[PDB]
C-alpha cells in the first residue's frame, strides 16, 4: 500500500477532531436550518435551546421521545465530546443516535425534527460518522428540501455514489436514480438490514413501505431481460418478504402481497417456492384488508405455474390452511363479482383438492363450476377425479348432479374420460 | 529404462491431477503442493510461482500428500516417502501389499490408513527428530468397529487421540495406547469428507447427500446441519480471518460459502471447475487470510480473495463477493502437438484434444495462457493436427499456422 | 494518533517529528523522504530520490 | 460525611461532570424505547514444564481460544417461516423448462444445422 | 541475537 | 384419442398475459405520496393485468 | 456516476497457528 | 383439427394477428417494415415466422 493510502486511512479516523481553526469552520458550518456562515457563528448553548425545545413538541405528538432527553439532549451532552471517548462509550453513543434515527424516519415532515436533529449533527457529527443511517432513514424523502440539505453537508458512502451528481445541485434526485440505487446487489442488502431493524422495532410505515415498493418493484422491472440478475435477486427480495409477511402489520404484509406478485410474473418459479410462499402468507392473514390482498396475490401466483401439477390438488395442511382463512362463501363471492381476476389454475387445484378431502363440501363444487369457465384441460383433469369419486364414494345427489352438469356442458368430452377410465 | 543421455526434469502444464493439495507456511510464505502424476509440485501462493519440484518421479502414482513446514509426506502403493525442498530424505515402507489411502502427521506421530482398514502409526526415535522414522504400533479398524476408512483427522488440545472417520461412522483412537477411546453414533447417509473446525472439539462432516454436520467430539452429538439437497460435498474449509465462514465445494463444480454467525448463503460460485472431472476436489482457506486456493481435476488451481464489505457499518451483513485473483491452469487432455515458441527457450506453445492451443512458461513463474480464438471480421476449433510456427516477422504479422481435424482450411494465429 | 505505516521497499526508515509535533519527516535509505501532517494524514511532499 | 443530594447537583454543574450522561448511554436499551468418553491415559500422563495431563489440557485449550478467539456460532444448537426455509434449500430457482409443455416467451432454445 | 532466524523456502530448516 | 391431442388440448388452454417491461411501475413513483398501501397494490395489480 | 469497486491488490500477512508439537 | 391463428400480412409490414376461437386483432405485429412475403406458422401454432423479400 503506498504512503498516500495509508494516509487516506488516518484521514478517515480522525476527520471530526477539528485540529486547527479551518477544520473547525468546516465541521461546525454543516447545519440543517441555517447557512455556513450564520452556521459558523453560532455556539452550542443556542443550538442546544431550540433541539431541546424541538424535542418537547416531538414528545407531545410521540412520547417515546422523551427517553432522548435523558441521553443525548441533556444538558450535560453540551460538554460531551465523541472525540474524547473510548470504544465501548461510542458504541453506546451510536446505538443511542440510531435509535433516534429511527423514531425521526417518519416525522421529517414536521419541522421540529428537522431542529431536533440539528444538535445531532452539530454536536455529535452524524453526518461524518453515523452517515449511512442518516441517509437510510430519509431515502423515502428524497424530493424534499431536508434530503438535498442533507446531500449537500454529508460525505455520500461508497454504496451511494449515484447520488453525487445531486451534491449542491439545483435538482432533487430523481425517481430513475432512486432505481439505480436499489439495483445494486450490496445496496440491497444493506437496505434489506436497515429494513429488519424497522421491523423488529415495528417502527415501519406507510410512506416508506411505498417507496420502498417501488424501488423493489422497479428493480425486477429493470432486470426483466437478465434472467440471471433476476436469479440473483431470489434470495434477497423474497426474504424481505417472508420478513414483511411475518410483521403484524397489515400494511406490511400488504407489500409483501404486492412484492411477490410482481416478481411471480417476472420469473417462473417452482411450485414448492410458490407453495412455500402460500404457506407464509396464509399464516398471518388476520387484517381485512391483507385478507382482500392475500387472495388476488395467491391467484396470480398459480396463474404463473406453467409445468406438470400446474393444477394438481393442493397439499393437504396447504388446503386445511387456505379454507379457514377463506370460507366457500368467501370465495363464491370472490368469483361472483364480475371483474374477478383469472384464477381458473387455482380453482381446478382448489375444486380438485375439495374431492381428495372434503366430502359434505362437493355441491360447493357444482356453484364453483356455474360461476368460472375453467380452460378445456382443466375440465378434463376435474372429470377424471370424479370419476374415481364414484367408483370409491358413495353415489350421491350432488356427485351425480355433478356428472349431469357435465352432461349438460360438452358431453362429448365426458365420454373420452369415461372411456379412458373405465 | 534410464538414459546414457537423457534423465527427466520436470513436467510443464500441470499444475494438479486431482490428488488434493497440501497447504503450508514457512516463515511468512504460503506454499502449495499439488501432485501431478509420479512427481509433486511446490508454488508459493502469494504469486502461484513454482519453488520446488521433486527430484525424481515416484514408482508409482501419489496417492496423498501432507505438507508440515519444510518436509512434504508422500505416500504411493505401501510406501511413503519424505522429501525436503523435493528432495526424498527417508522412505517409509510400510510390511503390508495393503496400498496407502490417507496421511495424518501431528507431533512426532505418522499416521497412515491403508485399504485394508489398517493404520500404522510411525514415531521420532528422538524428541527433537525432524520427521516420525521408527514404528510404533498398528491400529486395525474392523467391520464391527466401523467401515472404511474416510480420512485421518486430528483435533487440536487432543493428547494422542486420532480422529478416525470412516463412512459409517466417527471413531477416536488413542494412539500412544491404541484403544478406541470413543465411538460416534451411526450416520444415516455416507461420510465423505471431513475437516477440523478452528473452534475446540467440532469436526465438520461432509455427507454423499448434500449434508454437512458440524460434530462435536467432546459431548458426542450433532451440533449444526446444513442441508445442500440433491449435491455431494467434496471440500470443507473454515475462514480463520476473524468471519465465521465456511466454504462448501460439491461434486458438481461448485462452491458455497455460509455465515455460520447469521445462518445464511453468503454466495455460490458456479461451476468453477468441470462436473466431468470430479468438480472442487479442494478448497482451502489460507490460515488466517481472507483467499481461498481451489483445485479440481481439470488441471487448474485458482485463488479467491473476499474483499473488505463496502458499507461503513453492518460490514458483516454487505460482504463483498469473492473476487478472481489469480490462477495456473492447463490442458484438460494430453497435449497433442507441442513446439519450442522461441530460441531463447522460453516458452512452449502446445495443442491438445480439449481443442484449445496454449502457451507455457519453462521458467518458474509457470505462467500459462491460452490464445485468444475470438475471430477478426472481414465453440473451440477442432483439435489442431498439425502446427509451424516462425519467428522471422513475429510482431509483423501471423507467425503460426494450424491444421484441424476434418477440415479443409488451416488457421493462422498471432503469438 | 498511534500510527503504524507499512513502508517494506525503501527502508530502513529515519525519522524527525516538527518541534511543535505536527508534522513527520521520514527518509528512507533507499532515497524516499516523505514530508505529512500525521494527524490529519496529510502529505505536504513525497521525494523518491534514487539516492 | 457524604455529601447530600442537591450538593452533587452544584458539584455537577461545577465540574461539567458527564457520568450521569454515560450510565444513560450503557443502559440505554433499543427495545424499551421501541463428556461422552473419559481417557485413562489423559490422567495418569504428566510432561515437563511436572504437571498431570488433565491440567494440560486446559492449558492448551487456553492457548488455542487465544490463537482463535471462540465465536458464538458453536454456543447455539401453517408455519410463518416456511417461505424463509425453502429458499435456503436450494440456490437454483427457476423452473427447469424441460418439464414445461410451453416453449419460454422470449427465449428461443436454437441451434444450427 | 548477533543472528537473523529467517525461514524462508531456501533456509531455515533448522 | 392419443396424448398428443392431449397435449395440443393444453397448449390451446393457456391463454396470453401481460408481460412485465422495464418501464412498467416507473410512474408509480409520480402518485406514490399520501396514497394508501391497499390502493397501491390495487394499482401494480391493474397494470399488471 | 457507478459504485467504484477498485481490485486493491491484495498481499499475504503472516498469521499465528496452533502448534500439534504441544498434542503429543 | 380448426385452426385457432389466423395472420394477415401487409405491404408496409403489419401483421394482424386474429383469434379464431368484425373481429378485432388481438395483436399488430409491426417488428418488420417491408411487404410480408412470407407468414408460416409452427405446427402446434406456438411460433408464427414472417419474413419478407
Amino acid at each position: 500500500s503506498s504512503l498516500s493510502d495509508q494516509l487516506a486511512q488516518v484521514a478517515s479516523n480522525n476527520a471530526t477532531v477539528a485540529l486547527d481553526r479551518k477544520r473547525r469552520q468546516k465541521l461546525h458550518s454543516a447545519s440543517l436550518i441555517y447557512n455556513s456562515k450564520t452556521a459558523a457563528t453560532q455556539d452550542y448553548d443556542f443550538i442546544f435551546e431550540n433541539a431541546s425545545k424541538a424535542l418537547e413538541e416531538l414528545s407531545q405528538i410521540e412520547p417515546k421521545f422523551a427517553i432522548f432527553s435523558r441521553t443525548l439532549f441533556s444538558e450535560s451532552s453540551i460538554s460531551l465530546d465523541r472525540n474524547v471517548q473510548t470504544k465501548e462509550e461510542i458504541k453506546d453513543l451510536d446505538n443511542a443516535i440510531n435509535a433516534y434515527l429511527l423514531l425521526a424516519s417518519s416525522k421529517w415532515y414536521l419541522a421540529p425534527t428537522l431542529h431536533a436533529t440539528e444538535w445531532l449533527v452539530r454536536r455529535f457529527q452524524i453526518h461524518v460518522k453515523n452517515t449511512e443511517m442518516l441517509l437510510l432513514s430519509t431515502l423515502n424523502y428524497y424530493q424534499t428540501p431536508v434530503f438535498k440539505r442533507i446531500l449537500s453537508i454529508i460525505k455520500l458512502p461508497p454504496l451511494f455514489n449515484c447520488l453525487s451528481n445531486f451534491v449542491r445541485s439545483e435538482k432533487p434526485p430523481t425517481a430513475l436514480t432512486m432505481i439505480k440505487l436499489f439495483n445494486d446487489m450490496d445496496f440491497l442488502k444493506l437496505y434489506t438490514s436497515y429494513l429488519d431493524q424497522c421491523i423488529k422495532h415495528n417502527a415501519t410505515y406507510t410512506n416508506q413501505l411505498l417507496f420502498t415498493t417501488c424501488c423493489f418493484i422497479n428493480v425486477v422491472a429493470f432486470n426483466s431481460n437478465n434472467d440471471e440478475k433476476l436469479n440473483q435477486l431470489v434470495p434477497i427480495l423474497l426474504e424481505i418478504s417472508a420478513k414483511l409477511l411475518a410483521s403484524k402489520s397489515k400494511d406490511c404484509q400488504i407489500a409483501a402481497h404486492t412484492i411477490l406478485v410482481v416478481f411471480a410474473t417476472a420469473l417462473p418459479l417452482k411450485k414448492t417456492i410458490i407453495l412455500a410462499a402460500m404457506e407464509t402468507i396464509l399464516s398471518n392473514l388476520d387484517a381485512k384488508e391483507a385478507k382482500h390482498s392475500a387472495l388476488l396475490t395467491i391467484c396470480k401466483l398459480f396463474q404463473t405455474l406453467k409445468g406438470q401439477g400446474n393444477v394438481d390438488q393442493l397439499p393437504s395442511k396447504i388446503f386445511k390452511l387456505f379454507d379457514s382463512k377463506f370460507d366457500t362463501v368467501s370465495i363464491l363471492t370472490f368469483l361472483d363479482k364480475e371483474d374477478k381476476p383469472v384464477c381458473d389454475k387455482f380453482i381446478t387445484s382448489y375444486t380438485r383438492s375439495i374431492a381428495r378431502y372434503d366430502r359434505s363440501k362437493l355441491n360447493i363444487i357444482l356453484s364453483l363450476l356455474k360461476k368460472i369457465r375453467l380452460e378445456r384441460y382443466e375440465v378434463r383433469l376435474i372429470i377424471t377425479d370424479l370419476i374415481y369419486l364414484s367408483e370409491i364414494l358413495e353415489d350421491k345427489s350432488q356427485l351425480v348432479e355433478l356428472f349431469e352438469y357435465f352432461i349438460s356442458i360438452n358431453e362429448d368430452l365426458v365420454l373420452k374420460c369415461l372411456k379412458s377410465l373405465g | 529404462k534410464n538414459s546414457k543421455i537423457f534423465s527427466p526434469f520436470r513436467i510443464i502444464g500441470n499444475v494438479s491431477n486431482g490428488v488434493p493439495f497440501a497447504t503450508g507456511t514457512l516463515g511468512s510464505t504460503f506454499y502449495i503442493v499439488t501432485c501431478v502424476g509420479k512427481t509433486f509440485q511446490i508454488y508459493d501462493a502469494n504469486t502461484l510461482h513454482l519453488l520446488f519440484v521433486s527430484e525424481k518421479e515416484t514408482p508409482s502414482s501419489i496417492v496423498a500428500l501432507s505438507a508440515h513446514f519444510h518436509y512434504v509426506y508422500a505416500a504411493y502403493e505401501n510406501k511413503v516417502g519424505i522429501y525436503k525442498r523435493g528432495i526424498e530424505e527417508h522412505l517409509l515402507e510400510l510390511e503390508t501389499d495393503a496400498n496407502v489411502e490417507h496421511l495424518c502427521i501431528f507431533g512426532d506421530y505418522l499416521c497412515a490408513s491403508t485399504d485394508d482398514n489398517s493404520i500404522f502409526i510411525y514415531k521420532k526415535s528422538d524428541p527433537q527428530d525432524k520427521y516420525p522414522s521408527e514404528f510404533y504400533t498398528k491400529l486395525t479398524v474392523t467391520e464391527i468397529q466401523g467401515g472404511e476408512i474416510v480420512s485421518l483427522q486430528h483435533l487440536a488440545t487432543y493428547l494422542n487421540k486420532l480422529t478416525v472417520v470412516t463412512k459409517s461412522n466417527v471413531l477416536l483412537f488413542n494412539v500412544r495406547t491404541g484403544k478406541l477411546v470413543f465411538t460416534s453414533n451411526e450416520f444415516p447417509d455416507q461420510i465423505t469428507t471431513a475437516e477440523p473446525a478452528p473452534v475446540l472439539d467440532i469436526i465438520a462432516l461432509g455427507t454423499v447427500t448434500g449434508e454437512v454436520i458440524m460434530f462435536n467430539m467432546r459431548k458426542g452429538k450433532r451440533i449444526r446441519t446444513i442441508k445442500i439437497p440433491q449435491s455431494r460435498i467434496s471440500s470443507l474449509s473454515f475462514r480463520t480471518d476473524g468471519s465465521s465462514h465456511l466454504s462448501v465445494g460439491t461434486s458438481s463444480g461448485d462452491l458455497i460459502f455460509y455465515d455460520l454467525d447469521r445462518r445464511s448463503r453468503i454466495h455460490v460460485l458456479k461451476n468453477i471447475h468441470r462436473e466431468s472431472y470430479g468438480g472442487v476436489t479442494q478448497a482451502t482457506f489460507l490460515n488466517g487470510q481472507p483467499i481461498i486456493v481451489t483445485s479440481g481435476g481439470d488441471n487448474s488451481l485458482k485463488e479467491y480473495v473476499f474483499d473488505p464489505s463496502l458499507s461503513q457499518g453492518s460490514g458483516d451483513v454487505v460482504v463483498q463477493p469473492p473476487r478472481y485473483l489469480r490462477s495456473r491452469g492447463g490442458h484438460s487432455q494430453p497435449p497433442s502437438y507441442i513446439a519450442f515458441a522461441d530460441s531463447q527457450s522460453h516458452f512452449m506453445l502446445s495443442a491438445s484434444k480439449d481443442r484449445s492451443l496454449w502457451s507455457f512458461s519453462l521458467r518458474k513463474d509457470a505462467q500459462s495462457q491460452e490464445m485468444s480464438q475470438r475471430l477478426h471480421k472481414k465453440s473451440k476449433f477442432p483439435e489442431i493436427v498439425a502446427l509451424a510456427i516462425e519467428n522471422a516477422r513475429i510482431g509483423e504479422w501471423e507467425n503460426i499456422i494450424t491444421a484441424h481435424k476434418d477440415e479443409k482450411f488451416a488457421r493462422t494465429w498471432d503469438m | 494518533k498511534a500510527l503504524d505505516l507499512s513502508l517494506k521497499e525503501f527502508g530502513p526508515y529515519h525519522i524527525k517529528y516538527a518541534k511543535n509535533g505536527t508534522h513527520l519527516l521520514i527518509t528512507g535509505r533507499k532515497g524516499h523522504v516523505a514530508s505529512m501532517d500525521w494527524r490529519k494524514g496529510q502529505l505536504r511532499a513525497e521525494l523518491f530520490l534514487n539516492e | 460525611p457524604p455529601p447530600d443530594e442537591e450538593e452533587q447537583l452544584l458539584a455537577k454543574f461545577v465540574f461539567g461532570d458527564t457520568t450521569d450522561l454515560q450510565e444513560n448511554l450503557a443502559k440505554f436499551n433499543a427495545d424499551f424505547i421501541f463428556a461422552a468418553w473419559i481417557d485413562s491415559d489423559d490422567e495418569k500422563i504428566k510432561v515437563p514444564i511436572k504437571i498431570n495431563g488433565v491440567h494440560y489440557i486446559n492449558r492448551l485449550r487456553s492457548q488455542f481460544e487465544k490463537i482463535y478467539p471462540r465465536p458464538k456460532w458453536v454456543d447455539d444448537e401453517g408455519d410463518i417461516n416456511a417461505l424463509t426455509k425453502i429458499l435456503s434449500t436450494t440456490y437454483n430457482y427457476k423452473d427447469t423448462l424441460s418439464n414445461s409443455k410451453l416453449l419460454p416467451p422470449k427465449k428461443l432454445d436454437i441451434v444450427r444445422l | 541475537s548477533t543472528r537473523l532466524k529467517i525461514v524462508d523456502p531456501y533456509g531455515g530448516s533448522d | 384419442e392419443d396424448e398428443e391431442d392431449i397435449a395440443l388440448e393444453f397448449i390451446n388452454g393457456e391463454k396470453k398475459d401481460k408481460l412485465v417491461n422495464m418501464n412498467s411501475f416507473t410512474s408509480m413513483f409520480d402518485n406514490i405520496q399520501n396514497v394508501q398501501m391497499d390502493t397501491f397494490f390495487d394499482r401494480v395489480m391493474k397494470v399488471l393485468t | 456516476p457507478k459504485v467504484v469497486r477498485e481490485a486493491k491488490k491484495v498481499e499475504m500477512t503472516e498469521a499465528r497457528a496452533y502448534n500439534a508439537d504441544a498434542d503429543t | 383439427k380448426q385452426n385457432r391463428w389466423l395472420a394477415v400480412g401487409s405491404e408496409s409490414g403489419f401483421v394482424n394477428l386474429y383469434d379464431r376461437n368484425t373481429p378485432t386483432p388481438v395483436a399488430a405485429l409491426d417488428q418488420l417494415t417491408t411487404t410480408i412475403s412470407n407468414l408460416q406458422f409452427s405446427p402446434d401454432g406456438q411460433i408464427l415466422c414472417m419474413a419478407s423479400r
